[PDB]
């Protein structure tokens, strides 16, 4: 079906560029205007690009006009925008759009691609397990936990025994402070199923190529 | 350059309710030919923000009966007549018929329900942690409502510490609920010198544990 693919989102150093991606699929590419639409850290979304369906007409706001720079290759079905001149101003979550031809403006939309312009350094994060003392029960369940702290960029994946453990799960989003933030999730399961068998914390940091599985035991 | 406004920036409204969400421009936006642009948009907590209503009224594929964009005057206003536990996320109006396309800054629905009481859990620094000079408690304080919950960090028996990070999830759309963890980062030296540890959610719900290890 009709499916849009951002990438090349990454951590960048003030007036450094870089280059985003749309790949786009189920319908015709050349037919269709295509955009890109950030949203802010504050969750504020902003308009950042239109292109014509020939491309050519392109369609820039004032703030990024001369540093951004949106093109396209209908022959591969793909959309791209030229990051130039960063600022921290810059750093968002970057969709990309397609136009529903005399309908509506953003009919279908990505998963979206985080950029980050900062003059931080990539950390890697430090994965902590975490468990009740003693292996304490608390009743018919048992609450385990994961603490994912001093990581940059943003940019981290945590899930429990591979995926198998999706139910009672609780990623809690992720808290800067001092350009290093810090995650943690919980999972519920019953009595009968940790001290059997054993629990494992999956954490991946792309940005340092950072994968580690903490088993949590007591 | 044309703002649109949205009031109110937060809406908690009961479940199978109706809701009204209202954006007005600071300019006249109603075309006199059959082109004006005036769309809403939903993020559900963790996606893409999705299409629901486009020029001013009509309804796009998928979305459910429920929903209507009025609109007329300068006050766009979208109505969802059944809330439902999975209508929860953010609204934005996007304007387009003016070339500086711009934003609203957005309302976050909020489904009412009964109140109910965390699940608090506290959790003693890992050895690894403790061993690279570092101590961080932490306590969950899962599924409650409403959000508007306290929580005091208490070293032996009296210490109410301050320096906490905490973290709040979006509301669930299951249940309704909030969750959240409190993270209290000290040295392995200054947590080495103290013994019990709490965690307090405020008739308090209080958990702690002793020692500095088990």
């Amino acid at each position: 079906e009709v499916i849009l693919v951002e990438s090349g989102g990454g951590l960048v150093k003030p007036g450094g560029s870089l280059k985003l991606s749309c790949a786009a699929s189920g319908f015709t590419f050349s037919s269709y205007t295509m955009s890109w639409v950030r949203q802010t850290p504050e969750k504020r979304l902003e308009w950042v690009a239109t292109i014509s369906s020939g491309g050519g007409n392109t369609y820039y706001p004032d703030s990024v006009k001369g540093r951004f720079t949106i093109s396209r290759d209908n022959a591969k079905n793909n959309l791209y925008l030229q990051m130039s001149s960063l600022r921290s101003e810059d750093t968002a979550l970057y969709y990309c759009a397609r136009y529903y031809r005399y309908e509506a403006w953003f009919a279908s939309w990505g998963q979206g691609t985080l950029v980050t312009v900062s003059a931080a350094k990539t950390t890697a994060p430090s994965v902590y397990p975490l468990a009740p003392v003693c292996g304490d029960t608390t009743g018919s369940s048992v609450t385990l936990g994961c603490l994912v702290k001093g990581y940059f960029p943003e940019p981290v994946t945590l899930t429990w025994n591979s995926g198998s453990l999706s139910s009672g799960v609780h990623t809690f989003p992720a808290v800067l402070q001092s350009d290093l933030y810090t995650l943690s999730s919980s999972v519920t399961v019953t009595s009968s199923t940790w001290p059997s068998q054993s629990i494992t914390c999956n954490v991946a940091h792309p940005a340092s190529s950072t994968k580690v599985d903490k088993k949590i035991e007591p | 350059d044309v703002l649109m406004t949205q009031t109110p920036v937060s809406l908690s409204v009961s479940l199978g309710d109706q809701a009204s969400i209202s954006c007005r421009s600071s300019q006249s936006i109603v075309h006199s030919t059959g082109n004006t642009y005036l769309e809403w948009y939903l993020q559900k907590p963790g996606q893409s923000p999705k299409l629901l209503i486009y020029k001013i009224s009509n309804r796009f594929s998928g979305v459910p009966d429920r929903f209507s964009g009025s609109g007329s005057g300068t006050d766009f206003t979208l109505k969802i007549s059944r809330v439902e536990a999975e209508d929860l996320g953010v609204y934005y109006c996007f304007q387009a018929s003016h070339a500086p396309r711009t934003f609203g800054g957005g309302t976050k629905l909020e489904i009412k329900r009964a109140d109910a009481a965390p699940t608090v859990s506290i959790f003693p620094p890992s050895s690894e942690q403790l061993t690279s000079g570092g101590a961080s408690v932490v306590c969950f304080l899962n599924n409650f409502y409403p959000k508007d919950i306290n929580v005091k960090w208490k070293i032996d028996g009296s210490e109410r510490q301050n320096g906490v990070l905490n973290s709040w999830t979006d509301q669930d759309s299951k249940d309704s609920t909030y969750s959240m963890s409190s993270t209290l980062t000290l040295t392995k030296d200054e947590y080495e010198r103290h013994n019990s540890y709490t965690c307090e959610a405020t008739s308090p719900i209080v958990k702690s544990f002793n020692r500095n290890e088990c």
